[PDB]
RNA sequence: AUGUAUUAAGGAGAGUAUAACUUAAUUUAUGUUUAUGAUAGAGGUUAUCAACA
RNA sequence: UCUUACUAUAGUCAGGACUAUAAAGGUCCGAACGGGUUAUCGUUGCAAAGAUAUCCGAAGAACUAUGGUAAGCGAGUGAA
RNA sequence: GACAUGAGUAACAAAAAAGAGUUUAAGGUACCUAAAAGGUAUCUUAGAGUCUCGCCUAAAGCUUAUGGCUACGUCAAGUAACGGCCUCUAAGUUUAUAAUCUGAAGAUUAUGACGAUGAGAAAACUUUGGUACCAACAUUUAAAAGUGAAAAUUGUGCAGGAAGGAUAAACCGUACCUAGAAUCUGAAACAA
């Protein structure tokens, strides 16, 4: 996730990486 | 658009009047382009002379 | 040494001397254009 | 003057009678005392039709898949002047 | 040598409270002047009609105001009414595409031009005390002293809201020697009627309260002929 | 069908222009409408384009051209050129039009302003550092903002010195088969 | 900034540049809820009158997207320039 | 210069008697105990007391 | 660098889906062969998952 | 676009004194402006021709601005 | 091409000049405090302002040019309170036409076109040749007085002082900088 590609993508693409990070934190607990 | 509207057929060909105002053709293509292939008989007649 | 020969220079005299129309319109100016054109110059004049 | 002198000259650089337009079109003629007479035969108007009740929008639902036209066996399928004249007879014979 | 005042509550001669600092209202600080206790002040030594109407023009972009006795401003007004408020902030001339009539004040007396020449003086003396001696905006309101000298000069130019507050004050008897007062001294006094014409209805709301002797009308005479339509709130 | 002005005779049925309606300036009256129009647009066109397309009457139009900085074809490389200038027009509406005020920063969640802000500050700090390098300078180590990795090594330092935890040799430095 | 706001005509001609009358720009999540472009096949069944009226619906639709892009950038609303580039 | 100065004769000029001297005149501050220069006022207590006399008085 | 073949007017300015090029800046159709090719699915923007003529 | 001469169109020269004039003078003292007399500094300079003081002309053969013409086998311009 | 030496040396000296407070944003430290935070103080970077002092001042101020590697929200039918474009022409230019001369290239003359540094109706509403002319100098003139323009009146000297045309609002310029304090020319942030 670059700093100049984070704003070149639609919200759906961005909001799909947050569920990836979110689902990665539920297994660490 | 609703599916009922996209499927409506309203085009009726014509033979004595153009499909649209003759002035519109000047906007679709450039009358003076060097890429014009459809010329008028009066023009070709002047070019052959 | 070098002198400040461009102090008080106007850009109207630049177009009248080294402009594009000063060259296409003269026999000797058409040579300068073709030379710069054959070399690849982007700035044929001015 | 070193470098800016070499850029293309614009109207926002010099003022001593240098004029350059933006290709906005000639809307009239110049008078002999410095005024301008607008010839309204050259002025352009925009023909916008009444859009009340118009149901077509610039988008088509993605449910309806994009399909092209077949025109089987007719090299000049969509441009065939025969299928435009023959189609005219059946549908609209008068005009 | 100049003497600046301090933002301290003071008494007003007007009928209304022009500013929150005002302590009292309609206070006699000096015996009525010669023309104050006069039922019909006259256009004694001035041209016919002079003083019947007063105009106010403002820069629609920057907010600079100019008061004039005639329906049109000239190069004199820009020099004698706009103090230096910073480099590139005092225009070199009047540009017709920026200056518009802000408002116009018309008195009931159609030949008592001496009352308008007084209203014009308090408006021009209040405007000088807004560009100078702005101690009431140094630490409150616009906070001109907390701004850079560049931004401070831009706010000092924006005298349009201040000018509309000088109208509600002057037209309510503010000032000492204001001729809008009418003292009978048979000792009851009242204010003379007036009418303010606005190009923008919303512009008359810069004054927190208007007096009871002023009537508000929309549209200035001669502005419609110029194809300039007035701005109405009700629409 | 009677326009307030005089209409031209050249009919344009399929115009390709894009008109942008921009916000006015803070002190401008509410009867001025600013637009970004093509460079070839003129005052007569906007007056006719605003009435036949949007049904907006205007008593006058003003236009001014905004130039663009000269640049290099490829940013830092290439010949020196100049983009096409921009044309703005201010129409004097006959009916006032007032814009809405922008939403509060805390109420822009529909646009994902939170994530957008973090990304904006990052680029703001990378453009500032690249300007500090353009002056022939660097940020001294004493001025670098302590990151999350430097704040966790200071909490461990106070936990080892205090005596809470007992230091032990690392076990994940390398996966050797000897284990000694 | 503390003046009584004027009454703007509800049916004003300039309300056509705005997607939402409160926020000029449309939320990115609701800005992508559109279909696809008309294919030449579908446009071959329409008369000049329909194709002439459907053209101006795009001219006014493109003006509505340019206006939103300027507001979103100038007012720092947030993201949505990737969702509008597909709509435009 | 007639010749280039060698590494030896340039290292003599740079470090022979030009070693930075360690400051040894340091004492603690009576009010707070922090290290300060001798005969000098604490910089952390000066600002704090200087600011303490500006609030209340 | 040489050889073979083919061809016989060249450049720039600005703009544009930054592999896609001209304000239509990724047009619309035909025929054939498609893994024994050529040299029984998913996918129209989550696109252009097809080359030749 | 420097500079020399010419050319067209324009501008500028505080104040005072003398002289036959209100205005007739390559007159006088002296600013602006134009020169560059002498000395000092500077000399990898602030400056590939500058600083300081001093000095000269300052209604004229004056000075200045924007254009134009004339130069490189022959030599353009040259109060030289 | 890289890296040494001189050398951490010279230099950062236009004879204007500084002093003490205050404040904003981001970030670095120390203490408070261990619920993260917040608070107090301090430093770095980028700003802002207050009180006092001094410097330039027919400027080192303001408004604008030539110009611009400073920046792009700079907004006009015309006059008051605007230029260009446009009309007219001077010095001149002409791969325009005609004629003529000429080793080719070309040159000459006439006409046309083009060419400002000049001339261009009205408006606080507007669309013949001294019966002369608008070079220099001097004088007079918008009536309370003085001063400076504008234009005109009269006159003086010789060095003897243009050309031509007439007489419902498009397009382009409008930002900033004027050289002692960040922008023009001098190779540059140059005491010119
Ligand atoms: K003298
Ligand atoms: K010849
Ligand atoms: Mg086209
Ligand atoms: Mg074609
Ligand atoms: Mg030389
Ligand atoms: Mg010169
Ligand atoms: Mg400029
Ligand atoms: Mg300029
Ligand atoms: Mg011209
Ligand atoms: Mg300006
Ligand atoms: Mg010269
Ligand atoms: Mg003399
Ligand atoms: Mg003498
Ligand atoms: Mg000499
Ligand atoms: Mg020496
Ligand atoms: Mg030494
Ligand atoms: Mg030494
Ligand atoms: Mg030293
Ligand atoms: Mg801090
Ligand atoms: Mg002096
Ligand atoms: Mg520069
Ligand atoms: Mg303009
Ligand atoms: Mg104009
Ligand atoms: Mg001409
Ligand atoms: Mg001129
Ligand atoms: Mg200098
Ligand atoms: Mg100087
Ligand atoms: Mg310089
Ligand atoms: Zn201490």
């Amino acid at each position: 996730w670059s700093l100049f590609g984070w704003g070149k993508q639609k919200v759906e693409e961005r909001n799909k990486v947050k569920e990836e990070l979110k689902q990665s934190e539920l297994a660490r607990t | 658009t609703l599916r009922i509207d996209v499927d409506e057929k309203t085009f009726v060909p014509t033979l004595f009047r153009p499909p649209a105002p003759q002035q519109v053709l000047d906007e679709l293509r450039n009358k003076y382009s060097i890429f014009r292939t459809r010329h008028t008989p009066e023009y070709i007649a002047k070019k052959e002379q | 040494g070098p002198r400040p020969t461009m102090s008080g220079a106007t850009r109207l005299v630049q177009k009248r001397r080294h402009g594009f129309l000063s060259r296409v319109k003269t026999k000797n100016g058409q040579k300068t254009l073709k030379r710069r054109l054959a070399k690849g110059r982007l700035r044929l004049s001015a | 003057g070193l470098k800016y002198r070499k850029l293309r000259l614009t109207t926002k650089d010099v003022n001593k009678g240098f004029y350059k337009g933006n290709r906005t079109g000639s809307m009239g003629t110049h008078t002999s005392y410095g005024t301008y007479k607008i010839d309204y035969t050259k002025v352009r108007t925009y023909v916008c039709p009444d859009l009340t009740g118009f149901k077509l929008t610039p988008f088509v639902s993605k449910t309806i898949r994009p399909v092209h036209d077949q025109f089987p066996g007719d090299k000049l399928g969509p441009k065939n002047p025969a299928t435009y004249l023959a189609r005219w007879k059946s549908e609209n014979g008068l005009d | 040598s100049t003497h600046p005042t301090t933002a301290i509550p003071k008494p007003t001669t007007a009928v209304l409270k022009t500013s929150p600092l005002a302590e009292e209202t309609a206070v006699e600080l000096k015996s009525p002047s010669r023309l104050q206790l006069k039922s019909e002040p006259g256009n004694k030594g001035n041209p016919k009609g002079h003083g019947d109407r007063i105009w106010a023009f403002h820069h629609i972009e920057q907010g600079q105001v100019i008061y004039s006795t005639k329906p049109v401003i000239s190069h004199q007004h820009l020099i004698r009414q706009q103090p230096f408020t910073g480099k590139n902030l005092v225009p070199r001339k009047i540009r017709k595409d920026y200056w518009r009539p802000l408002a116009m004040i018309e008195l009931a007396g159609k030949d008592q031009g001496a009352v308008g020449r007084s209203v014009y003086q308090k408006l021009r003396e209040f405007k000088k005390r807004h560009e100078l001696d702005w101690a009431n905006e140094a630490e409150e309101g616009r906070k001109l002293m907390h701004k850079s000298k560049r931004e401070r000069g831009q706010e000092l130019n924006d005298q349009k809201p201040n000018s509309v507050a000088d109208m509600a004050a002057v037209l309510a008897g503010a000032g000492k020697g204001n001729l809008m007062w009418q003292v009978s001294r048979l000792v009851k006094r009242q204010l003379r009627r007036a009418t303010v014409y606005w190009t923008n209805e919303q512009d008359k709301f810069h004054a927190r309260e208007w007096s009871d002797n002023v009537s508000h009308e929309v549209g200035i005479p001669g502005e419609a002929e110029k194809k300039r339509m007035p701005i109405r709130m009700s629409s | 069908r009677n326009a307030p002005f005089r209409v031209g005779k050249k009919q344009i049925f399929l115009p390709n222009h894009v008109i942008t309606f921009v916000r006015p300036l803070p002190k401008q009256p509410p009867n001025l409408a600013t637009f970004i129009v093509p460079l070839e647009f003129n005052k007569l066109d906007l007056r006719d384009y605003l009435y036949h397309v949007y049904n907006v009457e205007v008593t006058g139009v003003r236009s001014f051209v905004n130039q663009r900085m000269h640049e290099q074809r490829h940013g830092d490389v290439g010949n020196w050129r100049r983009p096409k200038s921009q044309k703005m027009m201010i129409a004097e509406l006959a009916k006032p039009f007032v814009w809405p005020k922008p939403p509060a920063e805390d109420a822009r969640e529909a646009f994902d302003y939170a994530m957008w802000k973090k990304q904006k500050t990052a680029q703001e700090q990378d453009t500032k550092f690249q300007g500090i390098r353009a002056q022939g300078e660097v940020v001294p180590p004493s001025q670098f903002e302590v990151t999350k990795d430097r704040k966790a090594i200071k909490a461990r330092q106070s936990k080892f010195l205090s005596g809470e935890e007992t230091w032990a040799p690392g076990k994940v430095n390398a996966f050797l088969n000897s284990k000694i | 900034e503390e003046l009584p706001p004027i009454q703007v005509d509800e049916n004003h001609g300039l309300w056509d540049f705005f997607y939402d009358r409160e926020t000029v720009a449309m939320a990115p999540l609701e800005h992508t809820k559109h279909g696809r472009a008309w294919t030449v096949s579908e446009l071959r069944k329409k008369s000049w009158d329909d194709l002439h009226r459907l053209w101006w619906v795009c001219v006014k639709e493109r003006n509505r997207i340019a206006t939103a892009n300027w507001e979103r950038t100038k007012s720092e609303l947030g993201f949505g320039l990737a969702e509008a580039n597909e709509r435009d | 210069p007639k010749k280039k100065t060698s590494h030896m004769k340039k290292r003599h000029r740079q470090m022979a008697g030009k070693a930075l001297k360690d400051v040894t005149h340091l004492n603690r501050c009576p009010a707070c105990g922090n290290l300060k220069r001798m005969h000098h006022l604490c910089s952390t207590c000066l600002g704090k007391l200087k600011g303490f006399m500006d609030r209340n008085g």
